[PDB]
């Protein structure tokens, strides 16, 4: 009646690299001094 | 050295900090907008956004030094007369 199956092993999909991706935090908002124009009109 | 103080804003937990309502623009916001608009204009023209060397700022500062040399030549030839 029916045919016969042979359980060949499963192919393997490209697995997800299940890890822990870390990002370095942004910088710390450095206080720029307003340029104090006497040292800005010279350039 | 001198033990300075970085800029800090903690969480509020209080019904006043939701009430600011003011839009005032700092120096950091306008410098960040200068950086973003110099990264976009170096991102639709140069087609690389690493921002190592930006040539559009070089060209625009070149024509601005041209206009500044014009203005200094005018103030130099006005004091001659």
């Amino acid at each position: 009646s029916r045919l016969i199956f042979e359980h060949q092993r499963r192919l393997t999909p490209p697995t997800t690299r299940k890890g822990t991706i870390t990002i370095e935090p942004p910088p710390q908002l450095p206080r720029v001094v307003p340029p104090s124009l006497l040292r800005r009109v010279l350039p | 050295d001198r033990r300075s103080f970085s800029s800090r804003t903690p969480v509020n937990e209080n019904p006043d900090g939701v009430q600011y309502r003011r839009g005032f623009v700092t120096r950091h916001q306008v410098s960040g907008w200068r950086f973003v608009m110099r990264r976009i204009a170096s991102g639709v023209a140069l087609h690389d956004t690493r921002m190592l060397v930006d040539p559009l700022r070089t060209q625009s500062r070149a024509v601005l030094t041209g206009a500044l040399i014009l203005v200094t030549g005018l103030v130099g030839c006005f004091i001659f007369s």
